[PDB]
DNA sequence: AGCTATGACCATGATTACGAATTGC
DNA sequence: TAAGCAATTCGTAATCATGGTCATAGCT
């Protein structure tokens, strides 16, 4: 409305703004002779591209159905009827499906859905049941491809390239479950998929949506396509690629966000066809790695072939704060908890970067690098006490005014870096 | 009111011409007894703690604990105009925020002020302890060896045993090893060995520590397990010069 | 046909190597008073007026009147190529555009040719003033002052009192304020009619102190408003004066 | 195996120094009679030549004739790690990947063991065959490092004529020629200047190298230089009576 | 006082680090 | 009064390794 964070994204509307004039004032200086070259460019690359666009592989992509809200609901018997909402007063994590047509979405606050809806019930969840209820049916799923890659705790990206040929010379009882015998499912690809689905229900006793198809961002939207509990599948022909890809709004890509759909409303996109039209228009205009991620995602080419941890923060938010100790004490907080969590896994960072946020809604990611490794305690906050020093006097005569600050130790050493491991000196002082 | 009259002055050009590449900035700790350094430089692999204790000044008297942020290398552009006989005389008042230099050669009486800031260095430093390797051997040798392997390598390995000691290193072009062999008035090897140790350690923090070279010539390195590197030169009837370093792996 | 033969070869060497900094081409003039100089920086502050008379000339022959355009760095390049232990005959023609040089060696004698210009004279004259105050110090104490002082700042401002000589400057860090009292050829001798306090800027005394090793000692002249002369007395050659202009 | 003891330990301080700017890659042929080394550099106009013959050694011994790849800059960088009054000894297997230095100091507390690793190579024993002379210089050392370093400030190019009374070393530039005479000496240390001849000789050299093949002069105390036609010019420098180091440079056009 | 050594100071690509912005779940 | 993690993108800029130059000093 007129709130802290509307003048916050105001400020970032106008930069956006400012940038979509940026690229209108270097989309007038083309002219029809510039439109040939990169054009000739491109189209030869889609032609390097779209020749070998090898697509004997089936990947599936398994998502769920309001994952954090249909675990409790395995866990809560009572209100099987009733829109459930995870989360608390601030932000939700995910609603269900019968509160999705009433507005009750992610990334939205605690009190803007709550008086849409005066019948409801907010309760915050439970992180460590979702840890061993995506384990049980990561069991099911390595049945099936060893290589399974759950990109979260929910989806998971499947290749039944190899399963389904070994799965011809079966009897119909090894093909054949029961109800927690049960129907026997075929042996065809939409058949071993509604087998999945099947043992995920009746060992779970949930619903899990699923997605058929010879490439993985075409699987991301084909398991939004009959969404609660249902699937949807693509044939492998270059054709039929073609027939999909067409009739799509942008929302719907994952790749392509808000900003980048409102960069390209512009040019005058709304489906993926209109994205294929301005070829030498978005690789002169966008960056290197955009435009690439644009002539790829219009082709609706990918992965045809599947597949450590990078970093580890800890942010946490808070009231309006204006006094001195309180951030020289709560990063020491900040620093124990993830020298807790960094142990666990055993990792030996080296860079501590803290981030701060003002009561007026700015990121400020000061960093530091360091050259031994950082595991304990003391070892962390005597890298983050200095850039807090930093940032603190660099405003003089006035205080800093957070709501946010976090830590997050990076650059996670090799195999061929961690034999030499410096050591601190923290260690040994007193 | 801090006062402090050095009769040799080229003692303290060569403290300050030590400890500018290493760390380069520093908080002095003036007290009644006393100027006293404690710094670990930006990177937080060594430690210089510094005691020059108040019987080798010429004259010093200082009346209320006084704490000294210095720009070393401010202090080492300034203390570059005495000569190598120059009786330094540095003043400096309590709450001001100006360090008086006086020089005077043996009347070119010189008048220097530096500007000083406000450093917070830690406060916290080794805690007493007993050390397994105590060798204590020529200085220059010590410098040509901490010299003489960073063109190998930046790992030295110091293997300590009974009949001598050993560095060793291994980089790019090879490995070298030197070998020292215990003695038969100041080329003097003493080796006062308990368990036989060997570690390895950063070159690039050895060659900054070879810089109190003509501080001494006798250089005492003591080792143990688990517990860093000590490289100790003794600043004739001042003080000491200590340098801890941390271990590899 | 003028002939200069110099006996101690390393005066030339170390006048040279005391212009090549400043000033880039200068005009010689070449007479029966010896050999003379006035030029200006590239910068149009400092004057360098070089005086050789021709006593202490081993052998002197200049029959014209002549003028020789020189670029200072070729001829100090020239002048890098012989030791502190020769003899120096300087020669031109009026025949040719080229400066010859000889130096001779107690069995290596080397020979140059270098090449003149021609450049657009300036015969600016100086007239001279009575002193407020002339001071007499050791060529490298005065050496030593101006390099040690030029770290802290640029802005020397030379004092002078009967009792006492007094440097002072400023900058970043503070003011770096040297003294020098009234005290043997390494003595400090002051001639003082008024209390002198100007300003002048170091950056310039630095190349003029690179003179130091042809006397044992220098003269600095000074006045109130007058640009100062800072003179470096080669023994029974001649001198060599920069001029300095006082700032604001 | 191959093991040698030198007490000189200052001379392959000096050998491997004049030769680090130059080449950085050589073939030590490591054989009965003693350490070579030919290499063209890596402009390949000028060729060093290098012995060390076996009587100047304290001990010496191998039988298996080896040829050791050796990178001249790293072992720079190992040999500058020794004292000048030390004693070297060399270290090698026969299949060996490595080569071993032992530095001892005379007050034998300090003893130094380093290890270098190899390289392979083939380079061209483009053999120099036994020629005959037109004339011979024998000059000091600082004297010809002292006229290169002159001469090289005034051009890029050098005239040498060589005749019965002396040399002159000629320079043009672009400010006016240098010129440096030099004639002999009758009845006197190192001053001796001593040039002999059958012909007179007027070649003409160029002075990037003569910047790098004068780097050699703590090494002795004369030089040689050798002049004839339509054959290079011939640096000789002579080492503590263990063998020789030559360089080669051929005329201009 | 020149030759050479050599340590302080300085230009300077260049890899590496920093930081805001953007996307996901 | 509007989260909590992680991952990735590009353009800015800090530090480092590099050779060149200069000054002061041990050696000649
Ligand atoms: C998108 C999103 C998800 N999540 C959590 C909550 C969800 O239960 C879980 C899965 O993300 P999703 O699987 O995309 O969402 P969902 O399964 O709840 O709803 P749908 O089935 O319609 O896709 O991850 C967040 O915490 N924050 C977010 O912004």
């Amino acid at each position: 409305k007129g709130s802290r964070f509307y003048g916050n994204e105001l400020k970032k509307e106008k930069q956006v703004n400012q940038r979509i004039e940026n690229m209108m004032q270097q989309k007038a200086q083309i002219t029809s002779q510039q439109l040939r070259k990169a054009q000739l460019q491109v189209d030869r690359f889609a032609m390097e591209l779209e020749q070998s666009r090898n697509l004997s592989n089936t990947i599936v992509h398994i998502d769920m159905d309001a994952f954090y809200a249909a675990v409790e609901m395995r866990d809560n018997p009572e209100l099987k009827d009733k829109p459930i909402a995870v989360g608390s007063m601030s932000m939700l994590s995910t609603s269900n499906y019968h509160a999705r047509r009433f507005g009750v979405r992610a990334a939205m606050p605690g009190f803007i859905a709550k008086r849409l809806c005066p019948q409801l019930i907010i309760v915050p969840p439970n992180f460590d049941k979702y840890r061993a209820v995506s384990k049980e049916v990561k069991e099911i799923l390595a049945d099936y491809d060893p290589n399974f890659m759950a990109m979260s705790l929910d989806e998971a990206y499947l290749n039944i390239t190899k399963h389904l040929e070994e799965r011809q010379n079966w009897p119909e009882d090894k093909r054949r479950y029961f109800i927690k015998n049960s129907v026997v499912f075929g042996t065809s690809a939409q058949e071993v998929v509604k087998e999945i689905r099947f043992r995920i229900e009746q060992k779970t006793t949930l619903t899990a949506s699923a997605g058929i198809a010879p490439n993985t961002m075409l699987a991301k939207v084909c398991s939004d396509k009959n969404k609660p509990n249902g699937q949807y599948q693509i044939l492998p022909n270059r054709q039929a690629v073609m027939d999909f890809i067409k009739d799509l709004p942008i929302r719907k890509v994952s790749g392509i966000g808000k900003v980048t759909e409102k960069m390209l409303k512009a040019l005058g996109i709304i489906t993926c066809t209109e994205l294929y039209q301005q070829r030498a228009l978005l690789s002169l205009l966008f960056s290197e790695t955009s435009w690439h991620y644009f002539l790829h995602i219009s082709l609706g080419l990918g992965s045809t072939h599947l597949t450590e941890r990078k970093s580890m923060s800890v942010e946490r938010t808070f009231s309006e704060i204006n006094k001195a100790e309180e951030q020289y004490s709560l990063c020491q907080e900040l620093c124990s908890e993830l020298a807790q969590d960094l142990q666990k896994e055993r990792l030996k960072g080296r860079t501590v970067t803290i981030k701060l946020k003002n009561v007026n809604f700015e990121v400020k990611t000061r960093a530091s690098t360091v050259s031994s490794v950082v595991s304990t305690a003391e070892e962390i906050f005597a890298i983050a006490k200095e850039l807090l020093k930093t940032e603190i006097d660099a405003d003089f005569p006035h205080p800093l005014r957070l709501r946010l600050m976090g830590v997050r130790i990076s650059s996670f050493p090799n195999e061929e870096d961690r034999k030499h491991q410096q050591r601190s000196i923290i260690g040994f002082l007193q | 009111m801090f006062e402090a009259r050095l009769v040799q002055g080229s003692i303290l050009k060569k403290v300050l011409e030590a400890l500018k590449d290493l760390i380069n900035e520093a908080c002095w700790d003036i007290s009644s007894s006393g100027v006293n350094l404690q710094s670990m430089d930006s990177s937080h692999v060594s430690l210089v703690q510094l005691t020059l204790r108040s019987e080798g000044f010429d004259t010093y008297r200082c009346d209320r604990n006084l704490a000294m942020g210095v720009n070393l290398t401010s202090m080492s552009k300034i203390l570059k105009c005495a000569g190598n006989e120059d009786i330094i005389t540095l003043r400096a008042e309590d709450n001001a925020d100006t360090l008086a230099l006086v020089f005077e050669a043996p009347e070119k009486v010189s008048d220097y002020e530096m500007k000083l800031m406000d450093l917070d260095v830690e406060q916290l430093g080794i805690p007493e302890q007993e050390y397994s390797c105590v060798v204590k051997m020529p200085s220059g040798e010590f410098a040509r060896i901490c010299r003489d392997l960073s063109h190998i390598g930046d790992a030295v390995v110091i293997s300590c045993a009974k009949d001598g000691v050993k560095f060793s290193a291994s980089g790019e072009l090879g490995n070298g090893n030197i070998k020292l062999s215990q003695t038969s008035e100041e080329e003097a090897v003493t080796i006062e060995m308990n368990e036989p140790v060997q570690l390895t350690f950063a070159l690039r923090y050895l060659n900054f520590f070879t810089k109190a070279t003509p501080l001494s010539s006798t250089v005492t390195l003591s080792m143990s397990a688990d517990v860093p590197l000590v490289v100790e030169y003794k600043i004739a009837d001042m003080g000491h010069l200590k340098y801890y370093l941390a271990p590899k792996i």
